[PDB]
């Protein structure tokens, strides 16, 4: 590497050093894909070999064999594990490739060319070049339209994906004729991010999943060859910063954006996130409580319809702020959930009282460990429930656990961009390093008063 | 709307909307209401929403009036899913009586000049005896909190402290209003009812109704006033 | 994501539950838990 | 008022416990002359067999005003227990004064409250005068030295 | 346990790994 | 008075906070 | 569990996780084997 | 209630559009620095 | 009902409007907006 | 005191979390997590434990006095429950109510049977086994589960009485509350 | 009737009354009648 | 001074004041121990009290508040107080619904 004396930054900002130099630059970056590719294949393998079958795939503290799991690799009908296999294979060939990336990596950081332009031109590119950064940028766009478009694949003609909302709770279901309408695939993506909506948490189907990834690829192999093409706009230089630094904090806080969005996506989405796989959802075993108490007591023999609370509201029945019939406890919140086992249950108008006393199923019964342990409750050290539980079971939901990271690294990052676009500001300003002390702007204003 | 295409949406549809709030009309009817074939029948699906919600204060000169309301709290006050059994004769005697569903709404209403006037919108255990034209009847009116409810100071029925905790020295024959007594004894209301565009083919019958009864004395600290409800009710006979 | 949980995390060598700081804390919490919302609760386990 | 005496439906002499400074409310409960708890004005009023109404302890006196006057039915045994928990029971004018209902404090909790109060505030004025009276050079000034 | 005792093994032989190149690179000349 | 009273503090203090925004002494000495 | 001729490389397994947590480490003794220049 | 709704989304589109065309109306070139 | 409501909260509205005259303000303010910076924008 | 080594490479003595207990002419294995109270609510409790975190979760049994020779004697086993609906606890709230919701009229508190037994375990007396759920209008815990094992050998009725609320029922504590119901042995 | 506004000592209550508020923020009427809705002009309003 | 409309314009005056505040509270909250040393204690509001018991509908966050204390008082006293030797049953203990 270098010193501080001639790049000017200390080893704390070290890779600032290799800001400029685009080979050193290549070699970390690829550097850290091996890393990142080592972590899915080291925890994979980890996860595959701390894996119970007889239990489901959330009370282990596994979180990315769900991952797996959703797309159908070795999933029965019910949500039964089958076969670690796929999930063997895709931990080693993560390993394999991750020795590759990091092979490749440490070669370009270490012998590799220090600068690309005075040897491979195509590779070559200075920050201000913006034809070039949109031509680099339209290549990843390709590439991800292409990764969005291999999940389609699978999902279309390799019989994969799994359906909660396959009758009789689940399956690895086939998809056909996805939704790709465009008024449903952007009304998803312009409606009101609250309670009764949910802007990109609301996805209650594989169809429309499958019909916005088929919109996502196609329009990232669009754009893709449209920046391969074109040349930013006058428009777009005037308003941009063009820096290797300021193209770091756009990616930054799109990437905080993308990290709040999966942590919505964790606590809330019961679809591309099943129960069987994930656990319960926040909304779940509150609405699990309330239903299973409402069919406990309504077996004793109490009706649970004409049954009022302690404020006279209802014990198990009540009405929502529409006058929809939802579940009468504390769970009034909550009464926007939608879950595989609650809707063939549930009719135009509420709950379909004729339905909870007649038509109630014996595996939407059996689906009490929703409520039992497992509510996204349980504590840093693990231990059971609420804060005043006893050590009893080891348990903490993946939701939670892959929420409450992805919250804490995006708003991280969302802090990093703001470091990263205040810097590039002033560094393309020309005062990064402070006030030139002799012309200081303050001294050339009039005062406040 | 009909119950015919109320059971043709969907729930994401009726979500929201409002719909799920309101009783089946009858379209394809009748409004002759004495065609009805007698019998002994055994209603479902008993729908009742209310239209108005007006309001009995007595002023302190003498004389009787009602008030118009605004509604506080949001569309909780309809009646769904009861059931019960109407002996209906060729001259037209009824023997309308409800027996179980959703009897009851607690419903929160203001006063003009801001006074919360919180009642229990009840049609549980109602008879009604008289013709096709007009019936009523008496209904049972719960209290509006059980007796496990607690006041914000602690103090109960069933369970609480009854006694001002906050205070050591305040316990004499004054409280004994808010304390002592905790009264969560039921009231009874009377509801008029009428049926109009009766449905033969089905059995459909969806008249008005006017119902008057007593609302929430909290927990018996002051009398409760008169509440008049008038609105729709559904209801299938089989 | 909650706190630490040490409840009854000391136990002797026949099992019984020795009491400490952490589970006064606990008895304290718990104190807490039955006041809050002593009217909006209608099942035990309190989940929303 | 004199002395509240409690007894049993059987017969033995009940007592109750005495609220601790701590506790600006405590429970009402009335334990055994051996340290068992055998009734008490409950919260839940549901459950086991403590609650006064089906004990049935009885509170007698033996003082001033009530000297033989015995209480076994209503809930003015709840109401005699209660005040028995606060000490003596005295009879008192609440209406001359128009009083409050909370306890208030003694002139002695007031002096001496004022003057540790006082005490750490002269500290800190004590600690401020010495280091001014030590420091007196530099709080006037060094003069470049 | 002897799979205890491997988990060991394997643990000292991945920590001890990258301090013995960062030496090795020390005596064996330099360019870090 | 009891809300008056609280009201007439509060108003108070916004008044000072903005007299100390608006019409304070112009800084001198950097 | 891993299958039964990869069972006896579980052991290893279980360590590998921690190896990214090692990297950022190894650089820290990178920058004071080149005495933080 | 409906023209409340109107008002608000008005003024919520007007300090909106100000927002988005004032940052694009050259915003990297409001320095002092020479640069 | 005993009152008329907007029953608009919910059921997925495009950026919230449940009427067409909701987004025609909204393009007419973002349109004006948008063309007093055209006619006005590089400075001159 | 005495000077002991500390223990090292010594292993864990006690695992299954149940302690014996020997009294007059009964044993049982009490919880270990649970301590001793002296709370006699019955007169005729003559030993208590309850559970350290919660104290719903306890349990007692009673030395009553009695003169059926055998508990066949007492009835039926419903006759029996018939006879011990005074140790469930009397509601002290005798106002008017029809707003508890899932009660009968005037009532607050409720008890439903879940289970009536004659089990049996070394000589041939028999063993009256009962589990009741108790729900009461407030809701707590979700309700009670009252397991009762009672029996008679000389002349004293000897009933077991676990409780666990519903809450702790449903976590888990049913294992330990059923090992005291298999343990309860009249010798 | 009984305890009538001249009877309190009330000073600047008359001459708002004389020229038209008589409901206040608190529900109430000098004249005993059910309060309407006030507006903004009640005595509180007014004085505000 | 135009972020936040008031602004420090001597270094001695900043730095005085970065000691004089946490000094300052510290001092007070001193006084404040002192004051609960001798049970001296804020604990209520005579109005709000007096009002809530003679209104069975009139609650604020700081009846909350004065509940919740109370059941830290009940609930943690027995196991807090050993030489109290409270044995309080759990029927005599507060509660809320449900919990
Ligand atoms: C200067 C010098 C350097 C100084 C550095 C100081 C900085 C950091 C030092 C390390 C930080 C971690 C220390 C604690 C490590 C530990 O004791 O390790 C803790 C655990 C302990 O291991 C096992 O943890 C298990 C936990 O249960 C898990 O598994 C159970 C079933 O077995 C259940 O499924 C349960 O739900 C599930 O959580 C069990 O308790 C086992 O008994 C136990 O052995 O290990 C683990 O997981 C390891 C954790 C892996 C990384 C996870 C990162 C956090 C990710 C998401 C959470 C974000 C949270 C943000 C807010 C905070
Ligand atoms: C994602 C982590 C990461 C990555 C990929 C990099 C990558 C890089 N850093 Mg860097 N760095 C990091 C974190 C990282 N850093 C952190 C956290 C700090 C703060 C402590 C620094 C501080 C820092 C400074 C001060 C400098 C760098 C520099 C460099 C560049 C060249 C290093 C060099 O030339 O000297 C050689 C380094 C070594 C010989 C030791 C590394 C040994 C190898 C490469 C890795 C360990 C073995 C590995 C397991 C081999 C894999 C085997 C394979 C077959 C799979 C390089 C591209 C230099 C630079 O900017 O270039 C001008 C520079 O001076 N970094
Ligand atoms: C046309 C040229 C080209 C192509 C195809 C790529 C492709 C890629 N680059 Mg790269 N790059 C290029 C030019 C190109 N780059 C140039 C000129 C530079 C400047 C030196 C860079 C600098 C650069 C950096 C710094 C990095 C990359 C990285 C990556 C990878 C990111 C995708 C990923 O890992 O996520 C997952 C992949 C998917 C979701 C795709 C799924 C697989 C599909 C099915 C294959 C697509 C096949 C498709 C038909 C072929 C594409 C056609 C092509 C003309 C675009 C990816 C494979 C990153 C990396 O190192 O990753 C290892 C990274 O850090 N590139
Ligand atoms: C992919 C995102 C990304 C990228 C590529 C960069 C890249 C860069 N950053 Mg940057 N940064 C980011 C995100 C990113 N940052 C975020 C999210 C934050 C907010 C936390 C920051 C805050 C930040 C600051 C304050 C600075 C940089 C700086 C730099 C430059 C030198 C980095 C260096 O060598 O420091 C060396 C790296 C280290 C010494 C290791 C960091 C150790 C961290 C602080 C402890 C946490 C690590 C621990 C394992 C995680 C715990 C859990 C976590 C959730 C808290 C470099 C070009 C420097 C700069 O401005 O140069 C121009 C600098 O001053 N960054
Ligand atoms: C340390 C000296 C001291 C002590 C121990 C006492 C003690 C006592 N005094 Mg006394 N008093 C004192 C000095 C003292 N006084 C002085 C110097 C004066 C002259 C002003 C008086 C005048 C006086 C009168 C007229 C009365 C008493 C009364 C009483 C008794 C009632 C309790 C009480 O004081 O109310 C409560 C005490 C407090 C609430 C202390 C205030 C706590 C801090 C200091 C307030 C903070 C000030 C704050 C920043 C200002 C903003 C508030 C603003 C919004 C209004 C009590 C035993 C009463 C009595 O019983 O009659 C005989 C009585 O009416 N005192
Ligand atoms: C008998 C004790 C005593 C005496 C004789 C003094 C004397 C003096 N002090 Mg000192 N001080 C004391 C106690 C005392 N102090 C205590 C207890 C404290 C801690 C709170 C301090 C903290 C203190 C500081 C920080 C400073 C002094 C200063 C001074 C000097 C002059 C400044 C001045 O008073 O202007 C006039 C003071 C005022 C106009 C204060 C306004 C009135 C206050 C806010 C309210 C008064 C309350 C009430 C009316 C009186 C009742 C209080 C009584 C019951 C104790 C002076 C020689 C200053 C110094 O060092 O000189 C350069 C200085 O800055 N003192
Ligand atoms: C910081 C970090 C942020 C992290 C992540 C954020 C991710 C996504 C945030 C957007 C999600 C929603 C997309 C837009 C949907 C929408 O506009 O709905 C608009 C919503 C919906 O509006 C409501 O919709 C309801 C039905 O769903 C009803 O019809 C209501 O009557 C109606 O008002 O209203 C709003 O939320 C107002 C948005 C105003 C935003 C002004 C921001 C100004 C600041 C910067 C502008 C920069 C450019
Ligand atoms: C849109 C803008 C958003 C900001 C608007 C709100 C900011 C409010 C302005 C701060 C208060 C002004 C302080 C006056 C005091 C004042 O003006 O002193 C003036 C002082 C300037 O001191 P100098 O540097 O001049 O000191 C040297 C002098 O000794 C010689 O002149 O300001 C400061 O001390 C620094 C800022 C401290 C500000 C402390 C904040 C206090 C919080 C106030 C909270 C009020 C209660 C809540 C409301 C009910
Ligand atoms: C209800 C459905 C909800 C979803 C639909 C949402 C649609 C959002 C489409 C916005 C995309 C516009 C990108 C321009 C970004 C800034 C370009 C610029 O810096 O622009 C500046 C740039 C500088 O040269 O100029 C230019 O290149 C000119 C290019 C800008 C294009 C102008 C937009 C068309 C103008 C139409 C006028 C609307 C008039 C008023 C209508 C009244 C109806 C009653
Ligand atoms: C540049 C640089 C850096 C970075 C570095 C890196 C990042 C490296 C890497 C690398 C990597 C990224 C690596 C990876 C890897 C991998 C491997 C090496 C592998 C493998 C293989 C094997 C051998 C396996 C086996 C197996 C199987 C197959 C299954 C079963 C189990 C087992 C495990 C046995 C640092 C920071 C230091 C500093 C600065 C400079
Ligand atoms: C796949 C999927 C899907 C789809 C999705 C989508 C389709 C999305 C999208 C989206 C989109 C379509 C987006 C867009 C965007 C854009 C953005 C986000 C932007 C931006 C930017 C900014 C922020 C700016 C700034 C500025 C201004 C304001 C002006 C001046 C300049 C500047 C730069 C300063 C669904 C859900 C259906 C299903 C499931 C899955
Ligand atoms: O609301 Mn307030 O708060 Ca969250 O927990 Mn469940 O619900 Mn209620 O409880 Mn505790
Ligand atoms: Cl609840
Ligand atoms: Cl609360
Ligand atoms: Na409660």
């Amino acid at each position: 590497g270098r010193d501080q004396e001639t790049t000017g930054f200390a080893w704390w900002a070290g890779n600032a050093r290799l800001i400029n130099l685009s080979g050193k630059l290549l070699g970390a970056h690829v550097a850290h894909a091996g890393l990142i590719v080592f972590w899915a294949g080291a925890m994979n393998l980890f996860e595959v070999s701390h894996f119970v079958p007889e239990k489901p795939m959330y009370e282990q503290g596994l979180i990315l064999l769900p991952h797996i799991a959703t797309l159908g690799y070795g999933v029965g009908p019910g949500g039964e594990v089958l076969d670690t296999f796929p999930y063997f294979v895709s931990g080693v060939l993560h390993l394999i490739s991750s020795a590759v990336l990091g092979f490749g990596g440490v070669y370009h950081s270490l012998i590799g060319p220090e600068t690309l332009e005075e040897s491979y031109p195509f590779f070559g590119y200075v920050w201000k070049d913006k034809n070039k950064m949109t031509n680099i940028l339209g290549y990843h766009l390709i590439i991800l339209g292409c990764g969005a478009w291999l999940l389609v694949l699978k999902a279309l003609y390799f019989g994969g994906v799994y359906d909660t909302w396959a009758p009789g709770g689940g399956d690895v279901r086939i998809i056909s004729n996805p939704t790709t309408n465009a008024a449903i695939i952007f009304g998803y993506i312009v409606k009101s991010p609250f309670g009764g909506d949910g802007w990109i948490v609301s996805v209650d189907n594989l169809e429309d999943i499958i019909g916005g990834h088929i919109w996502i690829g196609t329009l990232c192999i669009l754009g893709g060859i449209w920046h391969i093409y074109t040349t930013p706009w006058p428009w777009a230089r005037r308003a941009f910063v063009w820096s290797g630094e300021a193209y770091l904090s756009y990616s930054l806080a799109a990437v905080s954006l993308m990290g709040f969005t999966a942590c919505c996506f964790a606590w809330f989405n019961n679809t591309a996130y099943p129960s069987e796989f994930y656990g319960p959802t926040g909304p779940e075993a509150s609405q699990a409580q309330a239903f299973t108490f409402l069919v406990r007591d309504q077996r004793l023999g109490a009706n649970v319809a004409s049954a009022q609370g302690p404020t006279g509201l209802g014990k198990y029945l009540m009405r929502s702020p529409t006058g929809e019939i939802i579940f009468g406890g504390e769970t009034m919140r909550f009464w926007d959930f939608r879950g595989p086992w609650v809707e063939p249950l549930r009719g135009p108008s509420g709950l379909d009282l004729v339905k909870l006393k007649n038509d109630i199923q014996p595996w939407q019964e059996r689906r009490a460990a929703e409520y039992m342990t497992h509510a996204p409750l349980g504590s840093l050290n693990s231990v059971g429930g609420v804060a005043t539980e006893i050590n009893a079971v080891n348990f903490v939901s993946p939701r939670s656990w892959l929420a409450t990271s992805h919250f804490c690294l995006g708003f991280f990052f969302f802090v990093g961009h703001l470091w990263h676009a205040g810097r590039a500001r002033a560094a393309a300003a020309g005062f990064e390093k402070g006030i030139d002390r002799v012309d200081e702007p303050v001294l050339s204003m009039r005062p406040l008063d | 709307l009909t119950y015919d295409e109320l059971q043709g949406l969907t729930y994401l549809q009726v979500k929201g909307t409002g719909i799920a709030n309101t009783c089946p009309v009858v379209e394809q009817g009748t409004s002759n209401v004495r065609e009805l074939k007698p019998g002994d029948y055994k209603l479902e699906k008993f729908c009742m929403e209310p239209t108005s919600f007006t309001v009995k204060e007595e002023d302190a000169k003498g004389r009787e009036e009602f008030v118009k309301t605004k509604l506080l709290t949001r569309l909780t006050y309809g009646l769904d899913g009861m059931n019960g059994s109407m002996k209906i004769n060729n001259d037209g005697s009824v023997e309308f009586r409800e027996d179980e569903g959703l009897d009851y709404a607690a419903t929160t209403v203001k006063l003009p000049g801001g006074e919360y006037v919180p009642f229990l919108f009840t049609i549980k255990e109602f008879d009604g005896k008289g013709t096709l034209d007009s019936f009523s009847g008496d209904f049972l009116v719960p209290s509006y909190r059980g007796s496990t409810f607690l006041d914000p100071k602690g103090r109960g029925g069933a369970t609480g402290y009854d006694n001002a905790i906050a205070l050591p020295a305040k316990a004499d024959a004054d409280e004994i209003q808010r304390l002592n007594n905790k009264s969560y004894t039921p009231g009874k209301g009377s509801a008029v009812f009428s049926v109009a565009k009766v449905d033969t083919e089905t059995g459909e019958i969806a008249g008005v109704f006017e119902s008057i009864q007593p609302s929430d004395t909290e927990m018996g600290a002051h009398p409760a006033k008169d509440i008049k409800i008038t609105g729709l009710w559904y209801g299938q006979l089989t | 994501l909650n706190g630490f949980n040490f409840n009854q995390s000391v136990v002797d060598s026949n099992g019984r539950v020795l009491n400490t700081w952490a589970d006064i804390i606990n008895r304290a919490n718990l104190g807490m838990e039955v006041m809050h919302e002593r009217n909006a609760h209608n099942f035990p386990l309190d989940l929303a | 008022l004199g002395h509240a005496s409690f007894k049993d439906q059987e017969g033995r002499e009940l007592f109750v416990r005495r609220m601790p400074t701590f506790f600006e409310t405590f429970p009402v409960v009335l334990i055994d002359k051996d340290g068992v708890v055998r009734a008490d004005v409950p919260f839940r009023k549901a459950e086991s067999k403590y609650s006064i109404e089906q004990v049935g302890v009885s509170v007698t006196f033996y003082g001033g005003e009530l000297n033989g006057l015995t209480f076994t039915d209503p809930s003015t045994v709840k109401k005699y227990a209660r005040k028995a928990q606060l000490g003596e029971i005295f009879e008192f004018d609440r209406s001359t004064l128009q009083s409050d209902g909370v306890f208030r404090s003694s002139p002695r909790g007031w002096f001496t409250f004022g003057h540790l109060s006082f005490a750490l505030l002269f500290f800190f004025g004590h600690i401020w005068h010495g280091s001014r009276t030590i420091f007196r050079d530099v709080f006037a000034g060094i003069d470049e030295d | 346990s002897l799979t205890l005792i491997l988990q060991l093994v394997a643990l000292f032989a991945v920590v001890a790994a990258g301090p013995l190149v960062v030496v090795l690179l020390s005596v064996r000349g330099g360019n870090l | 008075m009891e809300a008056l009273v609280y009201t007439f503090l509060l108003i108070g203090t916004l008044g000072i906070i903005f007299f100390s925004i608006f019409f304070r002494e112009p800084p001198r000495i950097a | 569990k891993l299958p039964e001729a990869y069972a006896p490389f579980s052991p290893i397994v279980d360590v590998l996780p921690i190896i990214p947590v090692l990297f950022i480490l190894l650089a820290f003794v990178w920058q004071a084997s080149v005495s933080f220049r | 209630m409906l023209t409340l709704k109107i008002f608000v989304y008005t003024v919520v589109t007007f300090f909106v559009g100000l927002f988005i065309f004032g940052f694009l109306s050259n915003d990297p070139s409001r320095n002092p620095g020479k640069g | 009902l005993v009152d008329d409501r907007m029953n608009g909260d919910g059921t997925g509205l495009p950026f919230g409007v449940n009427d067409g005259i909701l987004g025609w303000v909204i393009a007419g303010t973002l349109g004006t907006i948008w063309a007093i910076y055209f006619v006005s924008q590089k400075d001159l | 005191a005495y000077g002991e080594g500390a223990n090292v490479f010594g292993r864990v003595t006690n695992k299954s979390g149940f302690v014996p207990y020997a009294g007059d002419s009964f044993a049982l294995l009490l919880p270990s997590k649970w301590n001793p109270s002296d709370e006699k609510e019955v007169d005729s409790i003559v030993l208590r434990y309850a559970d350290n975190f919660d104290a719903v979760n306890n349990v007692y049994v009673i030395a009553q006095d009695t003169d059926k020779s055998s508990i066949q004697d007492y009835g039926s086993p419903e006759e029996f429950i018939s006879q011990f609906g005074y140790l469930l606890g009397r509601q002290a709230w005798a106002g008017q109510t029809v707003s508890e919701g899932g009660f009968d009229a005037n009532k607050v508190s409720s008890a439903a049977l879940l289970g009536v037994a004659t089990e049996k375990d070394k000589k041939g007396k028999t063993y009256y086994k009962f589990e009741i759920l108790s729900r009461t209008a407030d809701g707590n815990e979700g309700g009670r589960h009252q397991l009762v094992k009672a029996t008679v050998s000389n002349g004293k009725l000897y009933l077991l009485k676990v409780q666990a609320g519903d809450k702790r029922w449903f976590k888990g504590t049913d294992k330990e509350c059923l090992g005291v119901l298999d343990s309860f042995t009249v010798v | 009737v009984l305890n009538p506004m001249w009877r309190q000592g009330m000073f600047v209550l008359p001459f708002l009354t004389r020229l038209g508020v008589t409901q206040s923020w608190g529900g109430w009427t000098i004249s005993g009648e059910t309060s309407s809705n006030p507006g903004i002009w009640s005595y509180e309003g007014a004085a505000a | 001074s135009q972020i936040f409309g008031v602004a420090f314009s001597n270094k001695r005056w900043l730095h005085f004041f970065m000691l004089f505040v946490p000094v300052t509270g510290l001092w007070m909250s001193a006084l404040g121990v002192v004051g609960l040393a001798l049970n001296l204690r804020a604990y209520d509001f005579v109005s709000q009290e007096i009002r809530a018991a003679e209104d069975p509908e009139f609650e604020t966050f700081y009846t909350k508040n004065i509940l919740l204390n109370e059941g830290i008082r009940a609930w943690m006293a027995a196991q807090d107080q050993p030489h109290e030797k409270l044995t309080l049953p759990e029927e005599v203990l507060p509660r809320g619904n449900a919990l």
